[PDB]
């Protein structure tokens, strides 16, 4: 017969048995989450080796059949996700050597811990420095933990991360990628349509297009944030200067939400919080999901099932078990979706179950797609689905209508820009710290950053691209990124770059779908099933048509745009454009605080 | 001693396989349909031919039942003009059919921690399944045009294939045990007649 045929029933074979292996290492990564004991991390690397080893013997059958001889295109792209395998095309030798970096790395990062003045403390990440990170306001001791975790986990992981760096592009190499830096972005990468064609050179080209457009905002941003911090901490920050790293509010100044407190624009004013409220009115820790369901159902999505609440962990169990209360949302398989999340009901336990609540929306979508063709269209897109039901459950409208405000609570501009600036610390303010990281590691793949200005580019950039100038003076010893825990376990960071520009071209369309008449960040799309029949024509596609043309289907384009996240912070940026007419606007890469 | 064995067929112990489904031929029956209409307990009743209403008035010369556990997703394949993998290659009902397809859930029965394997569907079969035919062959089906010779090969796969149980799977990957009667219609003595 055909290949088209040869390779049709290969593939009913190969989803038979991929859907009930894969499913029993998901049965076993959940047990061992949800009860961390000896035996269950026993049976959870049984359970995923049985699927790892299955998987790659089934991508070697795969590559025998010609890709080209495929006219159908709902099943070259299963042979693409099945052929496309990653670091079996490696040495034995090699391959067992890079696991072995891999896994050192994963180690020395958990294990990391610095000295306290309380010298017998050993301080862990978490919980641990990042309470002095996230919480303090004092110079000297957020210094020490800046440069104490970067002294450990950084010195250590350079020459792990030097090897990880030549293996990891010799297997790129071997499986016809130009570098390690260009497997990542093969994510994105459209081969097979025609006027739907993107390429993994053309990422780039849109990554730093679009940042060309953000840095106008972010520079108001980064002025007023630095006018605010120079009152918090007197003659520290030079006012036209950079702001040094350890005063960002986190370990790595990936989010700046723990800058609001000293960058309150009205401090009078207090946030709008239901924290307190909800308990006045007896709210269950069910009671959140329960009524987060009620949101999706509004808008017309699939209510959740009765399995899903019987076997979900709502809530924090009794027993003393080991229970890794990290929310994530499960997609074991076999119509199996859970969630994993300890509720201890606070305001952000409500706006947290409407994002892991939007990945099963997301993951329920697609079951009815092939097994290879069950995932997001990209890798930014099943991360901002959950982020728009974030935008809608935040605003007061929908806080309002469900009763957790008074109804005669008054929206005065006041609020409306405390509003839009703890979400400009979080969205607005990551992207020029996930752009520079990512563009850190695609060069240094590429070799555009020589072995011996590893860490003179990375400061270079982050001075330059980010604003963020060196605390203190790193050499080559030294390895800042790798601090970080996706740089340090193999995770792509373009991800959280691409999710932020979806999240608000999905949010505009649907918010003009659902007739809103007035400012983006007060949009609330419940209620309405306009936006909702719209944002299900690219939830059903899942990875069965490229990502170019799923996003056409909700947005109307088919390229990544900005447009929509500037007219969500539009009225932020015109108060932020007369709060900084009295103070300098941009940074100067000469200034450094240890250079007096 | 005129009693209808439905017992025996509708809640046996253990049941067959879907590609391997039974048949039993049931004589001398004085059926009480209201139960099984009135059961309660079953999720899908749908009935082809014949009106939910009592009907009994009509007399059938002989009555077939036939037993398998399917997916619960794979109920639906099964119908008159339905196509899937289930209909095509395991268990196919002619257009024509006249009769009553009883199914409900079986989950905590057919159901067990580490996947009840036992039950067997055919995925791979050269040809579509005929109306009420059966085939237990276990010859390796040949995708390409090189010989199997018994053994499981490139483009060589076993046709038969285990469904995999869990009783943590949705409504969609449960076992549904489905019972199907049918209505045969002849010159004959009729030994069952309905009341
Ligand atoms: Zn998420």
């Amino acid at each position: 017969s055909t290949t088209e045929e040869q390779a049709k029933t290969f593939l009913q074979k190969f989803d038979h048995e991929a859907e009930d292996l894969s499913y029993r290492s998901s049965l076993a990564s959940w047990n061992y989450n949800t009860n961390i004991t000896d035996e269950n991390v026993q049976k959870m690397n049984a359970a995923r080796a049985k699927w790892s080893a299955f998987y790659e013997e089934q991508s070697r059958i795969a590559k025998t059949y010609p890709l080209e001889e495929i006219q159908n295109l709902t099943l070259k792209r299963q042979l693409q996700a099945l052929q496309q395998s990653g670091t079996s095309v490696l040495s034995a030798d090699k391959s067992k050597r890079l696991n072995t970096i891999l896994n050192t790395m994963s180690t020395i990062y958990s294990s990391g811990k610095v000295l306290d003045p309380n010298t017998q403390e050993y301080l862990v990440l978490e919980p641990g420095l990042d309470d002095i990170m996230e919480n303090s306001e004092d110079y000297n001791r957020r210094l020490w933990a800046w440069e104490g975790w970067r002294a450990e986990v950084g010195k250590q992981l350079r020459p792990f991360y030097e090897e990880y760096v030549v293996l990891e592009n010799e297997m790129a190499r071997a499986n016809n990628y130009e570098d390690y830096g260009d497997y990542w972005r093969g994510d994105y990468e459209v081969t097979g349509a025609d006027g739907y064609d993107y390429s993994r050179n053309q990422l780039i080209a849109d990554v730093e297009r679009t940042f060309a457009e953000i840095k106008p905002l972010y520079e108001q941003l980064h002025a007023y944030v630095r006018a605010k911090l120079m009152d918090a901490y007197p003659s520290r920050i030079s006012p036209t200067g950079c702001l040094p790293a350890h005063l960002l509010g986190d370990m790595w100044g990936r989010f700046w939400t723990n800058l609001y407190p000293l960058t309150v624009p009205f401090g009078e004013k207090p946030s709008i919080d239901v924290t307190k409220e909800m308990q006045n009115q007896s709210w269950d820790a069910k009671r959140i999901f329960k009524e987060a369901e009620k949101f999706f159902v509004s808008i017309g999505l699939p209510n959740m099932t009765q399995e899903f609440w019987v076997n979900s962990m709502l809530t924090e169990p009794g027993d003393g078990r080991k229970v890794v209360c990290h929310p994530t949302a499960w997609d074991l398989g076999k119509g199996d979706f859970r969630i994993k999340m300890c509720t201890k009901v606070t305001m952000d336990d409500f706006l947290t179950a409407h994002h892991e609540m939007g990945h099963i929306q997301y993951d329920m979508a697609y079951a009815t797609q092939p097994f290879l063709l069950r995932n997001g269209a990209n890798e930014g897109f099943h991360e901002a689905v959950g982020e728009i039901m974030s935008l809608s459950a935040a605003t007061p409208h929908y806080l309002k209508a469900l009763g957790l405000l008074p109804p005669d609570f008054y929206e005065d501009n006041v609020t409306e820009i405390n509003f839009l600036l703890k979400q400009a610390l979080q969205i607005v303010g990551t992207l020029p710290f996930t752009y520079m990281l990512e563009k850190w590691r695609w060069m240094v793949f590429k070799g555009e950053i020589p072995k011996e200005q590893w860490m003179q580019k990375w400061w270079e950039m982050k001075r330059e691209i980010v604003g963020v100038v060196e605390p203190l003076p790193h050499d080559e010893t030294y390895c800042d990124p790798a601090c970080l825990f996706h740089v340090a376990e193999d995770y792509s960071f373009i991800r959280y770059y691409t999710r932020t520009i979806y999240q608000f071209q999905f949010h505009e369309a649907l918010c003009q779908t659902a007739k809103h008449e007035g400012p983006l960040y007060k949009c609330d799309i419940s209620n309405s099933t306009e936006a909702g029949q719209r944002l299900l024509q690219m939830l059903h596609l899942g990875k069965s048509e490229p990502w170019t043309l799923a996003l056409e289907n909700i947005v109307g384009v088919k390229t990544m745009d900005v447009k929509p996240l500037l007219n969500y912070f539009e009225p932020l940026l015109t108060w932020l454009k007369e709060q900084n007419r009295n103070s300098p606007v941009g940074w100067s890469t000469d200034w450094t605080p240890y250079s007096d | 001693t005129n009693l209808c064995p439905f017992g025996e067929v509708f809640n046996a112990t253990r049941f067959a396989s879907v590609y391997a489904w039974n048949r039993k031929r049931i004589s001398n029956c004085v059926a009480d349909y209201s139960v099984l209409y009135n059961s309660a307990s079953f999720s899908t009743f749908k009935c082809y031919g014949v009106s939910p209403t009592k009907l009994n008035d009509l007399c059938f010369t002989n009555v077939y039942a036939d037993s398998f556990v399917i997916r619960g997703d794979e109920v639906r394949q099964i119908a008159p003009g339905q196509t899937g993998k289930i209909a095509d290659y395991n268990y196919k009902l002619p257009d024509d059919f006249t009769g009553c397809v009883i199914a409900w859930n079986s989950n905590n029965l057919d159901s067990k921690v580490g996947g009840n394997y036992n039950y067997l569907y055919r995925l791979f079969r050269k040809s579509n399944l005929k109306p009420f035919e059966r085939d237990i062959s276990t010859e390796i089906y040949q995708a390409g045009s090189t010989p199997c010779n018994g053994v499981e090969g490139f483009n060589c796969y076993f046709p038969l294939q285990s469904y995999g149980f869990q009783p943590t799977n949705g409504v969609g990957y449960q076992p549904y045990r489905v019972v199907v009667l049918s209505f045969e219609l002849l010159h004959a003595p009729a030994t069952v007649c309905g009341p």
